[PDB]
């Protein structure tokens, strides 16, 4: 049961959502669990002697949180409609800007449409840079919105 | 919430034997036995706290509560008590241990009887990767012999000699064994000290003999605490861990065993409940301990206390090993003997799902079969688990039930903790609701794997596995060809039948111990299962050169043969 | 939300020898780490993938296949500056209960560290600011500064008996947050 | 039956209880008051040992994140402690098996 | 029990044990001697080799290192009798698997 | 603890009587725990007889791990062990 | 009833089963150095001799570098003695001991700096006190202190001119001896390397025999060992140089380590002065403080000249060692002093006029009066060899002094009747159950209660009287015995255990308030604790701090009874 | 094989075993038990007698080998997948 290491490769909040979408689309369906028929498999303990409680719950909560609108403003889901190429085309600017910090993941899912949001995302943004590169990044990140 | 619960399959790798320190004896114990009482009239013979029969160390019947685990006798694992002893005692099991521990250290400074370079080389040899029990005992014998040979302690030479025991149960060391035609300042001290008493009494003149350095429990124990740690390896006790100290081998705390170890038997002789030997002995030990505890403060006559202190060294002997002159049953008698602990319970014991009756012959059985009475097949069951392959059969057996022989006696549901006795409950429903996890304890049927054993068991063919064949009469029947391995002769001989209860054991039995797999004896390779007397004579009379047969007789013979 | 590499031993029943082995292994791992939190690691959402699968072994008495497996499991792990829009569901006068949509809601934020003006009153008056505030069950922005995993759990059998006769640190993964920087507290303060 | 072996000067009610007190207690006279000298002695004990803890001779060791934050970038350090190898020592005062841990 | 009147079982003695060992039937040895005579699901602490109860080491008072395993009740009895004489037969465990 | 490669295996290429008995017992236990079978039952309901049929068809999916006294082992699938 | 869980929580019975010697050393090293060092030192206590390989094997730390760094740190702390035993048939290796006296510095530290401060002649000026306190703390903490580093670190020329002047004073007094193999090698190994070479160089066919060659080998070993132990115990060869156009100075490249034997002599003389302060009025007792102050600087050994630890004394003609010891004490005139010589050190504040009454001013006929009265006092403080000049003996002073201390410790722990009974057993050898009443005449119940209470220890040994061929103490009488050596064993271990417990409890308190103590030992927190610390936490901190102040006082008070028992 | 002719007696069997439980189950139970407790013997459980006493599987016959069930899981399914963030961030550094 020993944890080989504590922190593995970081996850952006789009790969997790596509994975949970894949999980729901591959099994433990919610649309069909909303229809009567627990017997189903009839192998002795329900559908093919198995059931999935305590995983469906959390795999529904995580996808619900990511599927509520991105809270830039108090219309789309926020993460669903972007694709792998919609994230790949951002390379030539993501590596254009400099931060010297893994805080890429903070801005790839939340806090658009405000300077102060990034002013909390990167501590001392103004001291490091507050000259011109404080609006173009905002326009880029809100481009999905 | 719901932090992850993890389980790992583990096997016993080994045993670390040691003596429990004083701390560990209290730590394992859950209640303190201090009173000599178990039942009181004022409590209507209901055991309460701090008594010998304290329920907090276990219960003697299913009607009670442990109050440590709140479980009945059926499910309580047993819990330990402890005894506080004033004026501690020696230990009978480690008497020679304490002796040899004393032969290594001078009793004046409590330092080992070796130079600070004498046996450090043998110690360096003692950590060699090549050591066994023989080599270990040999090196320990060497250091013991050397420290016995040595007379002067390097720290303070006090002429150690023999530390033998009395001819009693006390240990005596000759302080002045090897001193003669010589002078010592300790010797002038001794002479003057005996002048102080030879001038005060008119009768000790003859008795000034002997009176060497006697070693009591208290003297040896307080001397043991003086010993440092760097020499315990030489004394042979690993001092890395607590209780590796040599003072733990001295009885200072008595642990009171769980009452499960010393059960109280209901309804013996009188309606009042009776107790057992170990409990009575420990009650005596507690009573003496409390007496001495009070006598520390009232100043009992120093002679009587020594008499009592010698008793406490005697009650524990019986409590540990009833060797000294006598029915008292100690722990060393529960372990020792044919019907003791090891040879009576641990490798060799009574088993379930077994049977025994008279054997009879049956020449129509296959040599690899045994005819089993339907009467014992209806009690000897096999616990068949329901699969997709045998569900219909097990439902039919459930419907037949415990009385029709192709039936079943018990049903253990997949997700329940106890079996449903099939004598009641409308077996017709249970068969319908039978699931894939259920165990049906169904009757022994044709082709079941049984072990067949005739005692005494000389060779391994004294037990063989046969396929069960259910038959009407009350005897186990075997084909006579397999009488030779069993050495059985149908004159009232009885044999034992064992039904293996697991798939693995069943397969092992029929594939390794099966009759067809054991037609030869392993001692020579010669066949041992073969024709016996009347079979030999019939074969001889058929093949005899004067035997001729027409077609009708020949074909009738062949039909008999098949 | 980051991964983690774990090593485990998975007991595969003979019931499950018919389904594909990867599916069976991940089903058992999900059973073990569905909503459960690892001690002093985090909360396991589910199993991401499988890394090392050894030949399954059998003990002489079970019949099941025990597989030594190494896998990556998705766990929630804020470190020092991660953003999360809380959806609280309870408020006491000792610190609001920063809650999520059923994931885990047993985290508090200390008042001394909270906004200085932000104060509680016994008669349930929400906030005083030197002119705007927030109410219960809305969107809250905060930070992360220190993680503590409740890992003290001794219980005597008699203690358990008395406790369940009568019937706390509910989690082992408690969070906490800061509200020192302007803009934290609501999804929309201006515009 | 081991209940009549009672000496004469011994009462009958004080037996059986046993249960020696949890810890035998005798107030030693080594728990006296404090003076200026005793206070100063405690203070000098406080400075000592603490001095070696704050020194290099600790040998007792057994927020650890994967990334150096921008706040950690260009930041003051905890302490440049003087290491075990840092301080010069006497070479001819150790066995030859230990010299390798020196930065000679 | 030992009595035909008390519905006793048939003893499998040391010589029958020798025969079964000579066959090399290990699982049958386990089934006849432990499983079908006296199988006890004890709780064993992995720090102190001392049997506990209810998953409680009652010497470490932890419930952390308590392993659950099956041993002959005669073996459990022997350990509890050894602890009585102060002898501590501490059990050292190890994972069956992990190669 | 090291696995000897299938190329160089020193132990017997023959299933021993003990290996056969253990394989049958393990496979029958698995079957009694509702494990799928890979032979045509033809009315058989007993796990040991099913497992004997599977062994006769060489269809038992188990591997013998033969530990040498030095600690190394080699793996022999039941199919390849000749009877 | 006290619960077994209630026990072992505040009772502390788990520690009661430890050997006291291991407990105290382990706890000192734990609370001062750290945890890995504590594990190493405890393993050293358990196994007297072992190699770095065996430490790697025996402790959880297998990291060969880690055990090495802890060992070099512990060796610096003088907690480890080492050596090299020469394997001839392969690679020769080494073995490490544990040095007992290397931790007594960590135990005596408060008394160490107290002696260093107080015993000096000039102490009115404040700056010298702080200076010598910081220097003694630096030396006892770091270990082998190098003036090459020290002068380099010192910043002012006017200040470097006096620190060099304090080192010579400590070297000459005996608080600074050049450190070498003699502090890092075991006595028995020294003797076994000095005891076989003499057996290798002897010729063959010598007209002597085994007994004669052995006696002369022992003589040769004793001579060379005594010489080479005298050479570094006290010398001027550290400071015997004298640079041109400058002052006498110790060598700048060598190291300096602070001794402890001189401080032990100071502590023992302090105990004697306190004994006088209780027994003899201060009018003539103020002389004894200086009477021993001026003789301790060259005082002889206290337990063993180190030839009684690495080898056996003797079996026949076993009086030789104490014979030669008392003979040397008599022969050496450094310890003998006259009334004229004692005059130049006595301060004026001691009047030495009213300290006598010849019937019912710094004068020799009066100080010699105190000399003679000390010699003729019942406790042989001094013995008279010549009329006019005497000497203080240690041949027959230590036994009676230690017995007095043992008796009064037992009497302080117990009652006056217990003291009476122990004194009866002492001053009457081989007491009996009737000689007690003959020599005591105290009520039997009380005397036998005290008897039973005193039996538990090693004070009184009891003999079983055999009357028939079987040995039984249940039919006959049984008389008593002293066997005092066990009694001295016992008071060492109990006191060592109690000091171990005190260190254990302070380490527990540190464990319970580590955050608070770390906050306290911070640069900004030091000196500013009233405004910063809020009243409740400040109350908790002040109460725990006064608790540790009190417990340090307790430990120091107990630090005046066990070292005296440590002597032989 | 131990180098000396050892009997099959209670003395000859004390050759190299250190098997306190095997010696107990043969003969002379309490002496062997207290001896093993006193010297703190740490015997491994390897004898078939000890295996039987403890309910363990003996290492003889059907217990002298291991049975292993192959996963039949390839190397093309144990490949980590859908990982870009790590390299993307590293090249963003
Ligand atoms: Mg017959
Ligand atoms: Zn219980
Ligand atoms: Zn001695
Ligand atoms: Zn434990």
């Amino acid at each position: 049961m020993k944890v080989l290491e504590e922190r593995n490769a970081f996850l952006s909040d789009y790969e997790v959502l596509k994975f949970l979408t894949d999980l729901e689309k591959k099994h433990l369906w919610d649309q069909k669990s909303l229809a009567a028929l627990k017997k189903s498999r009839s192998k002795g303990k329900q559908n093919r002697p198995y059931n999935h409680p305590e995983l469906q719950g959390i795999t529904r909560n995580v996808v619900n949180y990511l599927s509520i609108n991105k809270n830039f403003i108090n219309e789309k889901s926020g993460i669903s409609k972007m694709s792998d190429e919609s994230f790949a085309e951002l390379m030539t600017k993501l590596n254009s800007f400099k931060l010297f910090k893994a805080e890429k993941l903070q801005i790839v899912n939340q806090l658009p449409a405000n300077m102060v949001h990034l002013y909390s995302i990167v501590e001392e943004c103004d001291a490091r840079f507050d000259e011109k590169t404080i609006e173009e990044m905002l326009e880029i990140i809100s481009g999905y919105a | 919430k719901e932090v992850v619960v993890s389980e790992t399959p583990k096997r016993i790798k080994g045993l670390e034997f040691s003596a429990l320190s004083a701390a560990d004896i209290v730590a394992q114990s859950e209640v303190e036995v201090s009173t000599r009482d178990l039942f009181d009239l004022e409590k209507d013979r209901a055991p309460k706290a701090n008594g010998a029969l304290d329920p907090k160390m276990g219960v003697s019947s299913s009607s009670l509560e442990c109050a440590t685990c709140h479980g009945n006798l059926a499910s309580c694992h047993g819990h330990f008590g402890h005894l506080k002893l004033a004026l501690p005692v020696f230990h009978i099991g480690y008497f020679k241990a304490t002796i040899q521990i004393l032969q290594g250290i001078c009793k004046n400074c409590s330092a080992i009887l070796l130079s600070e370079t004498d046996k450090r080389q043998f110690l360096h040899e003692l950590r060699r990767p090549g050591v066994d029990n023989l080599r270990r005992m040999g090196i320990l014998k060497k250091i013991l012999d050397q420290c016995k040979k040595q007379r002067r302690c390097l720290h303070c030479g006090a002429l150690n000699g023999v530390v033998k025991k009395a001819a009693a149960l006390k240990i005596i060391h000759d302080t002045f064994r090897w001193v003669g035609k010589k002078s010592a300042p300790e010797k002038d001290i001794w002479v003057g000290e005996w002048k102080e008493v030879l001038a005060h009494n008119p009768e000790l003149e003859r008795y000034v003999k002997r009176c060497m350095d006697d070693l009591n429990p208290l003297k040896t124990l307080n001397l043991f605490k003086q010993i440092k740690s760097a020499d315990c390896e030489l004394l042979g006790i690993d001092a890395t861990v607590p209780s590796g100290r040599p003072e733990t081998y001295i009885w200072r705390y008595l642990p009171a065993p769980p009452v499960c170890i010393r059960p109280s038997v209901m309804m013996q002789d009188s309606p009042a409940s009776n107790e057992d030997d170990l409990t009575v002995k420990l009650t005596e030990i507690v009573w003496t301990s409390s007496l001495i505890k009070a006598g520390l403060d009232k100043g009992i006559s120093i002679n009587n206390m020594m008499e009592h202190w010698d008793y406490l060294q005697l009650t524990v002997a019986m409590y540990i090993n009833s060797d000294s002159v006598k029915p008292i049953r100690g722990f060393c008698q529960r372990l020792k003997g044919k019907q003791g602990r090891f040879r009576g319970n641990l490798s060799g014991k009574r088993v379930d799902f077994s049977g025994r009756t008279v054997i009879s012959p049956d020449p129509n059985l296959s040599i690899d079969e045994v005819a089993v009475p339907d009467r014992v097949a209806k009690v000897l069951t096999y616990p068949e688990k329901v699969t997709r392959y045998n569900r219909h059969k097990l439902q039919e057996l459930i419907v037949n039930g415990p009385n029709v022989h192709p039936g079943a006696n018990y049903l253990l549901k997949r997700n329940e903790d106890a079996r449903r006795n099939l004598r009641y409950g409308d077996r017709m429903k249970l068969a319908k609701n039978l699931q894939i996890g259920d165990v049906v304890e169904r009757h022994l049927e044709d082709g079941d794997v049984v072990l067949f054993n005739r005692q005494p068991s000389l060779h391994r063919l004294s037990i063989l596995s046969h396929y069960a064949k259910i038959r009407p009469w009350r005897t186990f029947r075997l084909n006579e060809c397999v009488c030779t391995p069993y050495n059985a002769d149908f004159d009232g001989d009885e044999m034992n039948l064992h039904v293996p209860q697991t798939e693995e054991a069943r397969a092992e039995a029929i594939n390794l111990m099966g009759v067809k797999n054991n037609l030869l004896t392993p001692k020579s390779g010669e066949p041992i299962i073969a024709a016996t007397q009347d079979f030999i004579t019939g074969s001889y009379l058929i093949s005899h050169k004067d035997s001729f047969y027409d077609r009708a007789t020949l074909t009738q013979l062949l039909s008999m043969m098949s | 939300f980051i991964l983690s590499k774990i090593a485990d031993l998975v007991r595969i029943p003979p019931d499950q020898f018919h389904r594909d082995t990867i599916s069976a292994i991940t089903h058992q791992l999900n059973n073990k780490f569905a909503n459960k939190i690892i001690p002093n690691v985090g909360l396991c959402i589910t199993i991401y993938d499988l890394l090392t699968v050894e030949e399954g072994q059998l003990k002489p008495g079970d019949g099941s296949s025990y597989i030594n497996v190494t896998f990556r499991a998705v766990v929630f792990k804020p470190f020092l500056g991660e953003i999360v829009t809380g959806w609280i569901s309870k408020c006491t006068a000792e610190g609001i209960k920063v809650s999520l949509l059923g994931i885990f809601d047993d985290i508090f934020i200390p008042q001394n560290m909270l906004f200085e003006g932000c104060y509680y009153t016994p008669e349930e008056s929400a906030w005083i600011w030197p002119k705007l505030y927030f109410d219960v069950n809305e969107k809250i922005r905060f930070r992360i500064e220190r993680e503590v995993f409740v890992d003290v759990k001794p219980k005597s059998p008699k203690e358990r008996e008395l406790e369940e006769r009568a019937q706390e640190k509910p989690p082992a993964y408690a969070l906490l947050g800061s509200c020192q920087t302007d803009g934290m507290g609501l999804v929309s303060w201006w515009e | 039956n081991y209940m009549s072996n009672l000496p004469f000067g011994l009462g009958y009610g004080d037996v059986g209880k046993n249960h020696i007190t949890e810890f035998p207690s005798i107030p030693l006279p080594i728990n006296g008051p404090i003076t200026n000298k005793e206070r100063s002695l405690a203070v000098k004990y406080i400075n000592f040992g603490k001095t070696v803890k704050d020194g290099p001779f600790y040998t007792g060791s057994m927020t650890n994140d994967g990334i150096e934050r921008y706040s950690d970038k260009y930041l003051k350090k905890r302490k440049i402690g003087i290491s075990i190898d840092d301080h010069p020592y006497n070479l001819n005062l150790f066995p030859n098996e230990l010299y390798n841990v020196m930065g000679i | 029990t030992e009595g035909r009147s008390r519905d006793g079982g048939l003893r499998l003695g040391e010589m029958e044990r020798d025969c079964v060992i000579a066959y090399g039937a290990s699982q049958l040895l386990l089934e006849r001697l432990m499983i079908s005579s006296d199988a006890f699901e004890v709780d064993v602490c992995d720090k102190c080799g001392l049997m506990g109860y209810s998953g409680w080491c009652t010497t470490c008072k932890s419930a952390e290192n308590i392993i659950k395993m099956t041993i002959p009740y005669a073996a459990k009895l022997l350990f509890q009798e050894l602890l009585s004489m102060n002898i501590a037969p501490r059990l050292r465990l190890e994972d069956i698997f992990q190669q | 603890e090291k696995a000897i490669p299938k190329d160089q295996r020193a132990t017997t290429p023959y299933m021993t009587k003990y290996e056969r008995a253990r394989i049958l017992g393990t496979r029958a236990l698995q079957i009694s725990m509702n494990a799928p079978v890979f032979v045509d039952l033809e009315g058989e309901t007993d796990p040991l007889r099913i497992a004997m049929k599977e062994l006769a068809e060489k269809k038992i999916p188990l591997v013998i791990r033969r530990y040498l006294p030095d600690g190394s082992f080699e793996d022999w699938s039941v199919e390849e062990l000749i009877v | 009833l006290v619960t077994p869980e209630d026990v072992m929580t505040i009772s502390s019975l788990e520690q009661r089963t430890l050997n006291p010697d291991l407990f105290l050393y382990k706890e000192l090293v734990k609370a001062h150095l750290g945890e890995r060092a504590a594990s190493v030192i405890g393993m050293l206590v358990a196994l007297g001799r072992l190699s770095v390989r065996e430490l790697v094997e025996k402790i959880d730390g297998m990291d060969v570098d880690s055990v090495k760094t802890t060992l070099v740190s512990l060796t610096q702390l003088r907690c480890v003695k080492y050596l090299q035993e020469t394997a001839i048939s392969g690679k020769k290796t080494t073995y490490y001991y544990y040095n007992e006296e290397g931790i007594h510095i960590l135990l005596y530290s408060g008394l160490i700096i107290d002696e260093i401060i107080t015993q000096m002649r000039v102490n009115d000026e404040e700056e010298h006190k702080q200076l010598v306190a910081e220097i003694v703390q630096n030396v006892i903490s770091l270990g082998s202190l190098t003036v090459e580093d020290y002068l380099s670190s010192v910043t002012s020329d006017s200040m470097k001119y006096t620190i060099s002047s304090l080192f010579v004073q400590l070297c000459e007094m005996g608080y600074l001896i050049q450190i070498s193999k003699l502090h890092y090698t075991p006595i028995e190994d020294l003797w076994q390397f000095l005891y076989e070479k003499h057996y290798k160089n002897i010729p063959r066919n010598s007209p002597l025999s085994d007994l004669k060659k052995r006696s002369q080998a022992k003589m040769n070993a004793k001579t060379d060992f005594a010489k080479i132990i005298n050479k570094p115990n006290e010398l001027s060869q550290i400071l015997t140089v004298d640079p041109k156009t400058s002052l006498r100075i110790v060598k700048p490249t060598v190291s300096l380590t602070i001794n402890l034997d001189r401080f032990m002599k100071g502590r023992r003389s302090k105990q004697l002065i306190n004994l006088a302060k209780t027994r003899v009025g201060s009018v003539t007792a103020q002389v004894y403080k200086i009477a021993l102050r001026l003789t301790e600087q060259k005082s002889p050994k206290i337990r063993d000249p180190l030839t009684q630890t690495g080898l056996l004394q003797d079996l026949e003609e076993a009086k030789s060692f104490q014979d030669e010891a008392e003979l040397v004490e008599e022969k050496t005139p450094g310890l003998t002093f006259n009334a004229i010589d004692l005059a130049r050190h006595l301060p004026a504040e001691l009047d030495l006029r009213g300290s006598l009454l010849s019937r019912k001013p710094h004068s020799a006929s009066l100080i010699n009066s105190h000399l003679k009265i000390l010699a003729s006092s019942n406790f042989p403080f001094l013995n008279e060899t010549k009329p006019g000049v005497y000497y203080v003996p240690y041949s027959k002073l230590m036994p009676v002094l230690k017995s007095s201390v043992y008796e009064y410790v037992i009497a302080s722990t117990l009652g006056p009747s217990a003291m009476r009974l122990s004194r009866c057993i002492r001053d009457n050898k081989l007491v009996s159950e009737k000689i007690i009443n003959s020599t005591a005449l105290m009520k039997e119940k009380d005397i036998r209660s005290t008897l039973a209470s005193l039996i538990r220890y090693n004070s009184v040994e009891i003999q079983e009287v055999p009357r028939t061929a079987d040995r039984s103490a249940s039919r006959a009488v049984f008389l008593f015995r002293c066997k005092e050596t066990h009694s001295y064993n016992f008071m060492r271990q109990n006191l060592e255990w109690n000091m171990a417990n005190l260190l254990f409890k302070k380490e527990k308190l540190k464990q319970e308030n580590s955050t608070l103590l770390k906050k306290a030992n911070r640069d900004d927190v030091k000196g500013r604790e009233n405004e910063l610390l809020l009243p409740s936490e400040l109350n908790q901190l002040k109460m725990v701090n006064e608790r540790e102040l009190n417990v340090f006082a307790r430990l120091s008070r107990l630090l005046s009874l066990w070292e005296v028992f440590q002597m032989a | 094989y131990k180098g000396e002719v050892l009997g099959i007696t209670r003395f000859g069997l004390s050759k190299m075993r250190d098997s306190v439980l095997q010696l107990a189950s043969f003969e002379k139970t309490t002496d062997h038990l207290f001896d093993a407790a006193f010297y703190m013997k740490k015997d491994a459980v390897e004898g078939v007698s000890e295996c039987i006493i403890l309910g363990q599987t003996m290492s003889i016959g059907t217990g002298s080998f291991k049975v292993v069930k192959g996963t039949n899981i390839s190397e093309k399914d144990l490949v980590p997948k859908r990982c870009l963030f790590e390299s993307l961030s590293n090249e963003a550094a």
